[PDB]
């Protein structure tokens, strides 16, 4: 009562990974990320992949 | 001293080949081999689609009667596209398919320059007889990884460049079998390209890069 019109505007964002974001496992080792490390700097096996 | 020359280049298939650096002294072997991995792998010139623009849709998120996928999909699928370019950096290529049948990068009006190396990659699926689907794929050279936030209309979609046209390098110094002097050996070196950079331009270009950055202290 007492409302003429309401306009609902939804907004729609696409987050990604960022160094704090909480990211745990299933069987309950949690921790949120530290850095985002180039992919040259990561280990990488014999066979190179990384 | 030995300097060491490519001698072998061969490609056991289109995507991943094998370079060989035959007369390296020890030492050296590794410590090059590190350096043109690394500089391999991070910073090599590709071409990737950075912009892309549908006849009909609005913004990402919004579907599209006739097209199997939503238009995140489609644009999921065209960042993963194989696009060298001879010339310019920016240039607008144009897909336009009109019935059921699963599009793919053939459909994509090739220019003089531009060639697609994956003519078999599926962009998206038509399920009708009264669909049609066009795009202006906008494709611009670079270096890395640049993502959509840092970098108007509204229907101009935007999408994450990924230039990068090598995927996996793997190295291994073997002992050379140079009689006249022992300990020599050789770099072999292991490529997964995307399809679109040649292993002997793409190794002459880290070696470059390694040669102009080492004229600082010198």
């Amino acid at each position: 009562p007492g409302v003429l019109k309401i306009v609902k505007v939804y907004l729609a964002v696409k987050r990604r990974i960022q160094p704090g974001d909480k990211m745990a496992g299933r069987h309950g080792n949690k921790g949120v990320i530290s850095k985002i490390n180039p992919i040259e700097d990561m280990p990488y096996d014999e066979n190179g992949t990384p | 001293f030995l300097k060491p020359r490519l001698v072998d280049i061969e490609q056991v298939s289109s995507t991943h080949a094998k370079v060989t650096l035959e007369p390296l002294e020890r030492g050296f072997g590794h410590t090059l081999g590190n350096a043109l991995r690394r500089i391999l792998l991070s910073s090599m010139p590709g071409c990737a689609v950075t912009e892309v623009e549908i006849d009909g849709v609005l913004h990402e998120y919004s579907t599209k009667e006739g097209v199997q996928e939503d238009i995140l999909e489609i644009l999921l699928n065209l960042k993963g596209l194989a696009v060298r370019v001879q010339g310019k950096d920016e240039v607008i290529l144009t897909l336009n398919k009109s019935g059921i049948g699963p599009v793919t990068a053939a459909d994509i009006t090739h220019d003089g320059d531009v060639e697609i190396v994956k003519p078999q990659h599926v962009i998206c699926h038509l399920t009708d007889e009264n669909a049609s689907i066009s795009m202006r794929i906008k494709v611009q050279r670079g270096r890395g990884y640049v993502p959509a936030s840092t970098r108007r209309p509204i229907g101009r979609l935007l999408v994450d460049a990924c230039y990068s046209p090598v995927e996996r390098i793997a190295y291994n110094v073997e002992a050379a079998r140079v009689e006249q002097r022992t300990d020599l050996d050789k770099l072999v070196i292991e490529m997964e390209t995307n399809g679109t950079i040649d292993p002997e331009e793409a190794i002459r270009r880290a070696a470059t890069i390694l040669a102009e950055q080492l004229e600082a202290f010198v």
